[PDB]
């Protein structure tokens, strides 16, 4: 592969959702049992049925909860240079 | 000379006058982003001592300073991965256009894939493109080709359903309605974009082919981008270059010195290299890291816009571009992000009387929705963002309180259908 | 002139009293033979991390 | 590994701390990495050569370690910023910007306190059940055209209606429901419908 040579993997001509990536476009991952590398696709197709007079409206929703995690600080160290360099 | 901010404007401001736009543009503008950079790794014990030895035996002294070094270039180059992903991977789904591109005018081939060549980048992509030891380069996990098709997947997902595919499941609607759509969002009504549509249409394609002169043309159009190629390639050289310099020692070659000096001797001017090699890479890595924060501090704000200036319609000012933000269209650059900033510019403005309130059979009416105006003789209520007189009716105005306590309020009739 | 390296035969012309050549970070990439006075281009000797 | 924002930070600090501890164990180019098996077996002159050279190396360990706090500690303080930035605009407040409080439309949201962190629960409103109508940018009345108030004109294939962009819920087409402007001869794809007068 263009990141280098893979050896104990099998190349398949199946492209799937990146597991284990590599590099330049190669992922491997464990299926169905061996180690398999691939090009990865980066989702499904989609074809959106487009017409100058069609129009998709929601019948129905539904109310999703998702989690974001931020870190706000860091742990507060101080050294001391003299007793650290000397003693 | 000392330099001029700019021409003067003295604003015609009076208690009563205000000015109204009868007509308006349509404004492209690029915006170039960096997003990544190349993902550079040096190996600290090949750097410093290359094959030999005598030099390494010397260099495990210095504890882990080497593998410092090695893991904070390896943190850098796993973020330029995620920096591209942050940016370009925002869409659930491959979206494609149809084969007929019924968009009511629009021309969007500039910005879409070109079919007639092997690669599929559009036709402004290849015009962004074409111009833009222990030492490894390690590849991106997303490829040209892949930003591409992430780009591609974006004008699909906006042209064919708008920003309904960046929240929920993509939902197809006639490309004139979603700018019909985009209009009211920025405080103009739908039917000025119908009335107006081969006027818009028209207005969009030739701004859209005017970014592909300009990109031609112009030789710094995204120097953004070469200036974060060229500052890299500055530091490599800059870096490999030290290995020639002595610092002190009898020479810059530790082969020349190994077969010249006995061995006591030999270490000494080893250390003497050791120190100068490892000082100069730690110095190139303290640049990388701060770099790297400046290009993923670029990487959050280009992935911002594209949320906020391509999966929606933003209401910052000069966030998405100068003047009223209606859509955007990422394109894929080396390194980084093109926007393609599609805005609404107020263009040909008269001066019309104006007053806070009508007053009508002792009541004072107000605009439910945009100002009241006078040609001179009559008075009309119009929108605010583009001048389309109406007659002053108690559909177009709300009631409240008495005509006494509205300063420059004025006496009109207020029909009632 | 020392290093180590894979020597291989390259297209490059040097000029009739060039001995070496050198890259932009002043390194060398390719050496005259000596006896042959033809022209070896010196690439890397692999390595890479595992 | 949900948390692993978090437990990264913690994770790179404690590495540099461990990092830092056992830099004095290295000798650095000295006799020994421990002053005081250097004073006892070198004289006074001799011994502050070695010395020194263990003072450059634990400067430069200690220094690199700094360096390393303070790149580090711009890229805490510029999330801690725009976590500080999302607990005004999607805790109090309801955004408009896409992406910025959650996938979806968002509704609102609520903060909960982590260690060294913030987690937010983003509630969001997303459309589930979407079906196929046939639209139109105009109905065509009295040779007037009559354009959504509010919402968008819709076909069931045999009735116009008119609904909220974000929900189906059609209404018929009234003159409450859309206003006049133009005429029939102007706007591409105007239809003919029935506008009622209540
Ligand atoms: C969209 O715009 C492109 C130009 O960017 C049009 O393509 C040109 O069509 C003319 C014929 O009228 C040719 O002479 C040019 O050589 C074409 N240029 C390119 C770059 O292909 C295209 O026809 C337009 N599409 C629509 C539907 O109007
Ligand atoms: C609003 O401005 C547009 C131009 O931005 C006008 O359209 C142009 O009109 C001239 C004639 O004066 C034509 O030669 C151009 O070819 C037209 N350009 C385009 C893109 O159509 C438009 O007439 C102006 N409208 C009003 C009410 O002033
Ligand atoms: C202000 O606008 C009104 C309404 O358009 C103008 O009055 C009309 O002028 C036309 C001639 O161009 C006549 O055919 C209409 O019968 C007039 N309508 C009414 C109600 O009088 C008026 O002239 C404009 N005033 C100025 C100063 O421009
Ligand atoms: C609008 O019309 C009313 C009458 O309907 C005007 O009222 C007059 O106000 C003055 C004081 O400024 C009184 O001396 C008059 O006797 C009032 N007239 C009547 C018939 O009561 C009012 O001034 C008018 N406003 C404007 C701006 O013209
Ligand atoms: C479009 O919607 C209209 C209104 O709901 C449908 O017409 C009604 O159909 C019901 C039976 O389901 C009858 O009981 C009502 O009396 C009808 N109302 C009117 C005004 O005709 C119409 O069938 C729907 N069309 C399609 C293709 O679904
Ligand atoms: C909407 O109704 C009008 C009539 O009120 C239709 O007008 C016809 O248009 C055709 C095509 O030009 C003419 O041949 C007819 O003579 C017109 N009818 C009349 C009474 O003048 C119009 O076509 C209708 N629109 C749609 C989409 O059905
Ligand atoms: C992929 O398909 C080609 C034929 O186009 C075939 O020659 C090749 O061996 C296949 N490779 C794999 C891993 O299936
Ligand atoms: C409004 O009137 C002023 C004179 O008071 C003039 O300078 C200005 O250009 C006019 N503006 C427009 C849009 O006509
Ligand atoms: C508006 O300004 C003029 C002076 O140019 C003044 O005479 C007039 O009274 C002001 N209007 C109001 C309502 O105060
Ligand atoms: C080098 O020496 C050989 C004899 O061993 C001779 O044949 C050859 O021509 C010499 N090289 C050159 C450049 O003359
Ligand atoms: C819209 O129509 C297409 C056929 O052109 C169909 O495949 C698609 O599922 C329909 N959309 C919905 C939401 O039913
Ligand atoms: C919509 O597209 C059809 C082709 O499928 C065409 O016949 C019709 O005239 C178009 N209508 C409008 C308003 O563009």
């Amino acid at each position: 592969t263009r990141a280098g040579c893979l050896i104990g993997a099998e190349h398949v001509n199946n492209s799937y959702e990146c597991d284990i990536p590599i590099g330049a476009g190669i992922c491997a991952s464990y299926q169905t049992q061996s180690i398999i590398a691939y090009t990865m696709s980066l989702g499904a197709e989609n074809s959106v049925a487009y017409s100058n007079n069609s129009i998709a409206i929601p019948t129905n929703f539904t109310i999703s909860v998702t989690t974001e995690i931020l870190p706000v600080s860091m742990t507060k160290t101080s050294v001391d240079c003299t007793m650290y360099i000397c003693g | 000379y000392t330099m001029s901010l700019g021409a003067e404007n003295s604003v015609a401001y009076s208690n009563n006058s205000i000015a109204i736009p009868t007509n308006f543009t349509i404004s492209v503008t690029t915006e170039i982003l960096p997003v990544s950079m190349t993902k550079t790794s040096v190996d600290c014990t090949m750097y410093i001592c290359g094959d030999s030895t005598e030099c390494s035996n010397l260099l495990l002294q210095y504890g882990s300073f080497c593998t410092q070094l090695n893991r904070a270039l390896t943190g850098i180059a796993v973020e330029q991965d995620k920096n591209t992903q942050e940016v370009f991977a925002q869409v659930k789904q491959i979206y494609k256009t149809p084969p007929i591109k019924d968009f009511g005018g629009f021309n969007f081939s500039q910005i879409l894939p070109d079919p007639s060549k092997p690669s599929k980048r559009s036709p402004i992509e290849d015009l962004l493109f074409n111009k833009v030891n222990g030492l490894t380069v390690l590849p991106p996990l997303l490829t040209d080709e892949m930003i591409a098709q992430y780009t591609s997947a974006l004008l699909a997902g906006t042209i064919t359903s708008g920003w309904t595919f960046g929240a929920g499941p993509a939902l197809q609607i006639p490309f004139p309605m979603q700018m019909a759509y985009r209009f009211n969002g920025i405080g103009v009504t739908q039917n000025v974009l119908y009335e107006n549509q081969k006027l818009i249409a028209n207005q969009f394609n030739s701004a859209i082919g005017k970014i592909q002169d300009s990109l031609s043309s112009t030789p710094s159009a995204l120097g953004k981008l070469q200036d974060v190629v060229n500052q890299n390639a500055q530091a490599l050289n800059t870096l490999v270059k030290q290995l020639s310099s002595n610092f002190g020692a009898i020479s810059s070659v530790l082969n020349d010195i190994l077969s010249r000096l006995d061995p006591p001797e030999a270490e000494v001017q080893i250390d003497r290299l050791i120190t100068g090699r490892l000082q100069s890479l730690q110095t190139y890595v303290t640049q990388q890291l701060i770099r790297a924060a400046e290009i993923r501090a670029s990487a959050n704000l280009a992935a911002t816009k594209m949320s906020e200036c391509v999966l929606g319609q933003s209401k910052r000012v000069d966030f998405c571009g100068k003047g009223y933000h209606l859509m955007s269209f990422p394109q894929s650059a080396p390194h980084g992000v093109v926007f393609l900033h599609v805005t609404y510019v107020p263009a040909q403005e008269k001066n019309f009387t104006t007053a806070p309130a009508i007053c009508h059979d002792g009541k004072a009416h107000f605009p439910r929705e945009g100002v009241f105006v006078s040609n001179g003789t009559h008075w009309f209520v119009t929108q605010r963002n583009f001048y389309e007189p109406q007659i002053i009716t108690t559909d177009n105005t709300f009631v409240s309180g008495n005509c006494d306590v509205v300063i420059g309020i004025v006496n009109n009739t207020v029909y009632d259908p | 002139l020392t290093g180590t390296g894979v020597l291989t035969e390259s297209n490059k012309k040097f000029l009739p009293f060039q001995q070496f050549g050198r890259d932009i970070a002043d390194t060398t990439d390719a050496v005259r033979d000596p006896q042959t006075l033809e022209i070896l281009d010196i690439t890397p000797c692999s390595f890479g991390g595992v």
